[PDB]
């Protein structure tokens, strides 16, 4: 299958037509997405097979063909770009300054950009173009608007 | 059965649509990986 670095749509045919359930990142031969997109199921890349390698429902992360590769972190100051890939729509960078999820175990970047659920897995980038996390796990606020964590994995 | 199609390069784009706010939110994360507002 296609092991070129970049961002990819995650599609299924198990419903009416071809439906986009999420997005993910190919880097160093490993495909990175959110757990709630694939549910840890295998993936087709043409007639190549991607098998899950690592996953954790609590982090809502999953890697295919190899260990999690994405180790860049939000610096806490600079703006970032959500490289949104919405259903039926071309890839679009949306620049933003992240907010903050305050939790008992620590503080996490959050981006306040509403997009459809099928956008889950789209990467968030630093100024050097490094992936600092994925979009699509978050919360609906007082306003009824959606806020996503900057979800990043640990590298070993 | 699920498949992938390439959608673009991963590049910072100088002069892109700047938008969204920066809320500080008190949240809890449960064992199912679901965020929720601690009020
Ligand atoms: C309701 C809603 C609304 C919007 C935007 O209007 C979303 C945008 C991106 C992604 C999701 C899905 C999402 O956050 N989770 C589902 C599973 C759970 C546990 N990881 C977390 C959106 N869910």
């Amino acid at each position: 299958g296609e092991t070129t670095d970049g961002v990819y749509r995650v599609m299924t045919r198990r419903l009416l037509g071809s439906t986009q359930v999420g997005v993910g990142v190919m880097q160093e031969g490993v495909f990175h997405t959110m757990w709630h997109v694939t549910k840890g199921a295998a993936l087709r890349s043409g007639e190549g097979r991607l098998d899950p390698y690592w996953g954790d429902v609590k982090q809502d992360l999953v890697s295919y063909c190899g260990p999690w590769k994405l180790d860049a972190a939000w610096d806490g100051l600079s703006e970032v770009q959500l490289l949104a890939v919405p259903p039926g729509e071309r890839a679009k960078n949306i620049q933003t300054l992240p907010g903050i999820f305050k939790t008992k175990d620590g503080d996490i970047g959050a981006v306040a950009l509403d997009y459809p659920a099928g956008t889950s897995g789209s990467p968030i980038l630093d100024k050097c173009g490094r992936v600092i996390g994925l979009y699509g796990n978050g919360v609906v606020i007082k306003n009824g608007s959606y806020v996503s964590a900057i979800t990043q994995g640990k590298r070993e | 059965d699920m498949y992938i199609e390439r959608a673009g390069d991963i590049t910072w784009e100088k002069d892109a649509e700047v938008t969204g706010n920066s809320p500080r939110l008190d949240v809890a994360l449960d064992e199912s990986g679901d965020f929720s507002l601690v009020e």
